[PDB]
């Protein structure tokens, strides 16, 4: 009886003729069936794609072609399965689905004999059964003929338990994945597109008016992805160019945008509705509950993962077809099935999409409910969210209803997008890229300028086109920016690139490529802020013409910035029109070069620029770029000559002996004008640190000196406590980080300390210093004719026998007000013996630095006594310590004292149990100005880190 | 008696909008600063910035860093007691294993908590009763190899193909596996309940060689270019030579041996005891042992950093600590709710992995 | 107006909606992209990205799209577009 069945199959079977053929796109699907490797032959096949596309068609073509040859040989018996248009809460067995599907039913008790390794399952739609398992247990069905709800089966037959050994061809949804990739063993996935890329464009260009604006509207629907890729639909394509040809037909009379998909849909939705009116006029009463109706049902499928609407889902919410066919005359709700039950579908979800977005709108214009009886997934509704708020559709919509629309879902939009820009640690480059292109959507100034208003700082990474544009419409209402940085990694790379996308060319006279003038006018919109100050290029990569386009933009009138920085990019191509902008942009005194190598010419003309009386650079910061003598000589040229140069830094290169005297040549003359030097890392020897230093003796301008990360013997020292010595020497910060200095290197620096002035801060971290040197160090700084003011002993080596110096020169001490001990290993009894003198809080100590000091849980008590009575202490340092929950609790209540005064604490609280961090949280609840972060070394009150910029 | 209380850790702008949306609806149908975490992007990075220091570091030292703080981003909901964990930083993958089944997840989702896996690979079906131990993942992550109780073999998964389907068998019968290895020359190696450590080639699915040991002795498991270390309960430390075949070297200790790991630059071996005490020993030299720890709690878990400059460890005492290498230090803690039994980390040090009871929770190392 | 293609296990269904498209001529593509399979898959797998070649266009132009992440995205890029400036010279 197989022919019979065959012959009732093609007949049920036959709508497309020109669609269905030997394609080469099929023989892979009849193929796949097949062991790719030797040992494995899958068994499950998944087509998924986008909801627009022929899938449904596919899996009819393959059921048809079955019954005709060519396509499947092996399988004796294909079944078909609808799962859309049939109701899954009712109990039966799997026997009765088939007989339903199979007129004859003698055949299955014989076919179920043999038939199990040759047999096939084609299910269609299985993507509205995502919210029917409830996800708490599901029995397994594992033989037919049982009275269960035929969800129930459907899992069982997906999990191989119920008819192993057979074949299944799956057709689903990209979003309808997330449940289904568990429970299927070893698929194969077969992704399904629809038309290609070329001829979405030629379609979208045919329809688009061309009244000089083409250009532009065509490029801002091409390039978004959102629409574009979601077009590949012949149904939505054919949506977009309805709309495009009626915008132009009706031309003065519509006022919605036409850039984005919620402007096109607006258009068909509400000009359909006036058609039916005899003239303008309102919706009826009626009407208004039925529109009401369908959006709330929509709206409420969309949260519950509904896409079938049956009848009694219809009865809900007092719904009929006929109503709604007559009062749309569109395609709308299109009902499927064939049984006595009915089903209805909209005829795409991005207008069941719509309709859910457009119930918000709607909701709170009355009392609706009382005529009714009763993350994926989410982007487009919410997309359209954002679009409905421009205000020519609800001008529209309040000429339909009669009252003025003013949704209250406005205000939690805007909520949430400034909720972005007031973030602690700085603001996540992502969530303002979506930020953006959502606001892109709605073409509202007043919306969107309202909703920018507390960013005052900006980071940006861009990889398209669209980001370009988005960024630049955006960024223009941004008016208390003040520092921007933009990532573009590879947009800008390749110098020249000639390609056109059709055939022919979209425009006849292009002259230009399309990303250099958006690149250019997202240049003048930066160029045209006014608060905006700091720009930072990231790590961007860019080519000649690209960075020519940069100065030019930039040296505009307008343009207000006073920092560049380029210590992670790579721009050598465009110094020349670096150098031509230096002396153009008068606005412009701090310039970062770091990581650029330096030719010869390059010197020159920076330089030769420098000279020059229009430039107004002020600091000047030139490490890791490789320097030669000849560049050294220019240097030194420079410093002599006229300039407004203060600080100058040539870190990270090596510096010879011929450099270094004539560098000691300029520096000694009395020409030279230059504030702060830095000079780490370079390759200073005793020797040169000798000559450098002999050289300094004569000057009188130097009040910064950085020295750090050198060799300096005790001769250097001695030189330089010579230099210290005499008048007018107007030094006010040393820094000495990692040189060498021992024994009676300490003695002439306590020598100098003992009475000195004009000296406030001296670094002398990671130095060999023990308790003998700080025997000196402490007996000096006790003097009252010392005015040092900050010292730091981060990686000294120091231990408890100091403790009782230290807390007696604390208690002395009248100038001091900042002591870090930071890799020092204290203990406990020192830290006491330090308290001791601490607590009585005798001098006006302001900062203590104690992270690292290897503290227990035994010196808890003293310590929240110390700082339980000691009003001037502002600032504690306290990680990389062991603390138990007994003395974190002392700790806790001693900060809730109300004499304390502390402003920032060092602490990373995600380190101890629920009741220290409760106690915490408590802490920062009664005292509002207290911040408990873990990154101490970030707060600057003073210019500390001058020399690490 | 020390309780931690769970939060919900990650709270992000994403989620918040979606999450207010859904209030408005069922408010609508009745009568009838917020601190937000960094996403991980793509599955890679976080996109932060990192803190400040006390000074600069010189110019040959560049990529020598140290962690300061982990920040929890997801938390991965399997539902049984788990018992290994691995990272795949490449590819983006997470694998967790119990005693039923291994389960795989993809870290480009962006949800707070995760319940649905990429798969789930279980061979509980195919005999009466069998149970797993352990799983290992290779270094260029192109194939799996798990071990179990009763299992007639450990089972090789290929991860390179179109499909996830068993490759190779590579027969060991009536043993638990305890342990596995793999190496450069294309073998594999395990060391079973009864001091015996087998050594297949990979390709051509057959044994090589067989090492014996005494009774429980091949517990832990670590190779490198031509060595073979291990140890067990029977508190020694043994050393074999795959050319000679034989024994080289043997240590005593004062506890049983709970774990190893070796240094991917220098050449140190870490131990640790069965009283809370690390060792630390020298490969080549191999001169004597030296202890820089002590803790209350036993240990249960040991790796190095990709640059070998620090190392983490657990145990059975609701804690997680991070040590410096020159001295072995600690640098900070972070609590648990239960003994934690196992953690991974990646190739790239961004992120960490642990799993206590039956959730693996995933980290972010802040530097 | 239908083409398929089979999808990696490996490869994440969340970054197969944002492919990139560049043009080039369409007597490269036939002697960079090859015939064989295996050297493209490996490509694939190497870069962590998935591109097909299209030469349905009656010009001499053909329609190169790649599925990734930015990064993956831009270094298979880069591959192609060395491999044809080495086979043009």
């Amino acid at each position: 009886d197989l022919q019979d069945y065959k012959a009732h199959v093609i007949a049920k079977f036959d709508t497309s003729v020109d669609l269905h053929y030997d394609s080469p796109e099929m023989k892979l699907l009849s193929d796949a069936f097949k062991p790719y490797q030797k040992t494995f032959q899958p068994h499950t096949i998944i087509l998924h794609g986008r909801p627009g596309v022929g899938k449904s068609a596919l899996a009819r073509s393959i059921v048809l072609g079955w019954a005709q040859g060519k396509l499947f040989q092996k399988m004796s018996f294909v079944i078909f399965f609808s799962v859309r248009e049939i109701k899954w809460t009712e109990k039966s067995s799997l026997a009765q689905l088939i007989a339903k599907e199979c007129p004859d039913s003698w055949d299955l008790v014989t076919k179920i004999m043999s038939q199990p390794e040759r047999l096939l399952f084609v299910i269609d739609g299985l993507d509205d059964m995502d919210s029917v398992l409830q996800h708490d247990d599901m029995t397994l069905s594992r033989d037919w003929k049982d009275e269960q709800p035929i969800y129930i089966l459907m899992y069982s037959l997906l999990r191989k338990a119920l008819l192993p050994q057979s074949f299944l061809i799956i057709t689903t949804r990209n979003t309808g994945l997330e449940k289904l990739k568990s429970m299927v063993v070893s698929p194969l996935y077969i992704l399904v597109e629809g038309l290609s890329a070329s001829r979405r464009s030629q379609l979208v260009l045919e329809n688009i008016s061309n009244e000089s604006d083409r250009i532009q509207v065509f490029h801002s629907l091409i390039e978004n992805h959102q629409l574009f890729d979601q077009c590949q639909a012949p149904s939505v394509c054919s949506l977009v160019c309805e709309a495009l040809q009626l915008q132009k037909k009706l031309g003065k009379r519509c006022t919605l945008p036409c850039q984005t998909l919620t402007g096109l849909y607006a258009t068909l939705v509400f000009h359909q509705l006036t058609l039916k009116r005899p003239s303008q006029s309102a919706l009826s009463q009626e009407e208004q509950i039925t529109l009401v109706g369908l959006c709330m049902m929509a709206a409420e499928g969309v949260w519950t993962m509904r896409s079938v609407f049956y009848d009694d889902d219809l009865k809900n919410y007092s719904l009929k077809e006929s109503e709604i066919l007559a009062l749309f005359h569109m395609n709308i709700l299109l009902q499927v099935g064939h049984n006595s039950e009915q089903c209805y579908v909209f005829s795409h979800l991005s207008l069941q999409d719509f309709f859910a977005a457009l119930y918000y709108v709607l909701e709170g214009l009355e009392e609706w409910n009382q005529h009714f009886c009763f993350d994926t997934r989410l982007l487009g509704m919410k997309r359209f969210l954002f679009g409905l708020m421009n205000k020519d559709i609800l001008k529209t919509l309040e000429v339909l209803f009669e009252y003025p629309v003013i949704p209250t879902v406005e205000q939690k939009l805007q909520h949430w997008v400034s909720l972005i820009a007031q973030q602690v640690n700085g603001t996540s480059p992502m969530d303002t890229l979506d930020a953006f292109y959502c606001l892109f959507e709605s073409q509202d100034e007043e919306f969107v300028g309202g909703a920018l208003k507390r960013f005052q700082e900006v980071w940006l990474l861009i990889n398209q086109k669209m980001d370009l544009k988005v960024s630049s419409y955006c960024l223009k209402h941004c008016q208390n920016l003040k520092a921007i940085r933009v990532d573009i990694r590879d947009l800008l790379s390749v110098d020249n690139t000639l390609e056109l996308c059709p055939v022919v060319t979209v425009q006849e006279t292009q002259c230009k490529p399309l990303l250099m003038e958006w690149w250019g006018n997202f240049c003048s919109v930066l160029g045209s802020l006014r608060n905006l100050k700091e720009l930072d290029l990231g790590d961007s990569i860019l080519s000649q013409r690209a960075m020519k386009i940069l100065c030019l933009e930039l040296r505009n009138q307008s343009c207000r910035i006073q920092k560049l920085t380029f210590k992670s990019a790579e721009v050598v191509s465009g110094l020349k029109h670096l150098w031509k902008l230096l002396f153009s942009n008068q606005n412009l005194k701090y310039l970062n070069l770091g990581n650029t190598p330096m030719k010869d010419d390059d010197m020159k003309l920076a330089c030769e620029a420098l000279k020059h009386p229009k430039c107004s650079v002020e600091t000047l910061r030139l490490d890791s770029c490789e320097l030669t003598i000849i560049g050294y000589e220019m240097i030194s040229t420079l410093l002599i000559s006229t300039t407004r140069l203060k600080c100058l830094s040539l870190a990270k290169n090596r510096v010879g002996v011929k450099s270094m005297i004539s560098l000691g040549n300029a520096l000694s003359s009395s020409m030279c004008l230059l504030q702060k030097l830095i000079l780490d890392n370079c390759g200073l020897t005793p020797a040169s640190c000798h000559l450098l230093v002999s050289a300094l003796f004569s000057n009188q301008n130097l009040t910064h000196l950085c020295l750090s990360n050198n060799s300096l013997g005790t001769e250097g020292v001695q030189q330089l406590c010579q230099f210290l010595r005499n008048p007018e020497c107007a030094l006010q910060r040393l820094i000495l980080n990692h040189c060498n200095i021992v024994d009676d290197a300490y003695g002439f620096l306590a020598m100098r300390l003992a009475n000195n002035t004009k000296l406030t801060h001296l670094s002398l971290t990671m130095n060999p210093v023990g308790d003998g040197a700080m025997k000196l160090l402490c007996e000096a700084l006790k003097e009252p004719t010392c005015y040092l003011q900050e010292l730091e002993l981060v990686d000294c080596q120091l231990t408890q026998n100091c403790c009782e110096d230290l807390a007696c020169m604390i208690t002395t001490t009248k100038h001091l007000k900042s002591l870090d001990l930071g890799n020092n290993a204290l203990g406990d009894k020192g830290v006491i013996t330090l308290c001791e003198g601490l607590k009585q809080s005798s001098s006006s100590l302001r900062r203590l630095g104690l992270g690292a000091c290897k503290l227990t849980s035994n010196c808890c008590e003293a310590l929240s006594l110390a700082i339980s009575c000691n009003p001037h202490l502002n600032s504690l340092n306290l990680v990389k310590n062991d603390f138990s929950t007994s003395g974190m609790l002392k700790l806790c209540s001693a900060f809730q004292c109300p004499v304390s005064n502390l402003g920032i604490i060092g602490l990373w609280k995600q380190e101890y149990y629920a009741r220290v961090r409760r106690q915490l949280e408590e802490v920062e609840f009664v005292k509002p100005h207290v911040v408990i972060d873990g990154d101490w070394y970030a707060s600057d009150e003073d210019d500390r880190n001058w020399w690490k910029n | 008696d020390p309780q931690p209380v769970w939060d919900a850790e990650p709270q992000f702008c994403q989620g918040f909008l979606i999450q207010g949306l859904w209030e408005l609806f069922m408010d609508s149908r009745q009568k009838n600063a917020d601190k937000f975490l960094k996403p991980l992007s793509w599955g890679s990075e976080v996109l932060e910035s990192s803190c400040n220091q006390p000074s600069t570091a010189l110019w040959q030292l560049e990529r020598f860093t140290v962690p300061q703080a982990l920040q929890k981003v997801r938390v991965l909901k399997h539902q049984e007691l788990l018992l290994v964990v691995a990272v795949s930083s490449f590819t983006r993958h997470v694998f967790t294993c119990s005693q039923s089944g291994i389960k795989v997840w993809n870290l480009v989702n962006q949800v707070a908590e995760d319940r649905d896996p990429e798969s789930h690979l279980k061979c509980s079906v195919q005999d009466n009763k069998v149970y797993l131990r352990t799983c290992l993942l290779s270094s260029n992550s192109r194939t799996l190899f798990a071990g179990g109780y009763n299992l007639p073999g450990v089972i090789v998964w290929d991860l390179a193909a179109p499909s996830l389907y068993e490759k190779c068998q590579l027969p060991c019968e009536g043993l638990s596996c305890q342990a596995l290895a793999n190496t450069k020359e294309n073998m594999a190696l395990a060391g079973f309940t009864d001091g015996t450590v087998r050594i297949w080639d990979l390709r051509t699915q057959e044994i090589v060689r067989n090492l014996k040991g005494p009774t429980n002795s091949a517990r832990n498991l670590v190779v490198k270019d031509d060595n073979i270390w291990t140890g067990g309960l029977d508190a020694c430390l043994r050393c074999w030579d795959l050319r000679m075949a034989k024994v080289s070297l043997e240590h005593l200790f004062q506890s049983q041996i709970m774990s190893l790991a070796h240094s991917p630059t220098e050449d140190w071996l870490l131990l640790g005891l069965a009283n809370g005490q690390h060792c630390l020993f020298n490969s080549r030299k191999r001169d004597q042992v030296l202890t820089v720890d002590t803790k209350d709690n036993t240990i249960l878990g040991l790796k190095f950093s990709p640059n070998g400059k620090w190392w983490a460890s657990v145990g059975m005492g609701n804690f997680i600590t991070v040590h410096s290498m020159p001295t072995g230090a600690k640098l900070f803690q972070v609590p648990e709710v239960g003994p934690v039994r196992c953690f991974d980390m990646t190739e790239n040090g961004r992120l960490i992995i642990t799993g206590s009871r039956d959730c693996a929770s995933v980290y972010h190392i802040k530097y | 107006s239908l083409r398929l293609r089979t999808r990696p296990w490996w490869f994440p269904i969340q970054e197969v909606s944002n492919p990139l498209v560049l043009y080039m001529e369409a007597w490269v593509a036939e002697r960079v992209i090859g015939t064989d399979q295996a050297e493209i898959s490996e490509i694939e797998w190497m870069c962590q990205a998935l591109l097909t070649v299209d030469s349905v266009n009656s010009g001499n132009l053909a329609e190169i799209t790649i599925f990734g992440q930015p990064s993956a995205q831009t270094r298979m890029k880069n591959i192609l577009l060395n491999m044809a400036a080495w086979h043009k010279e």
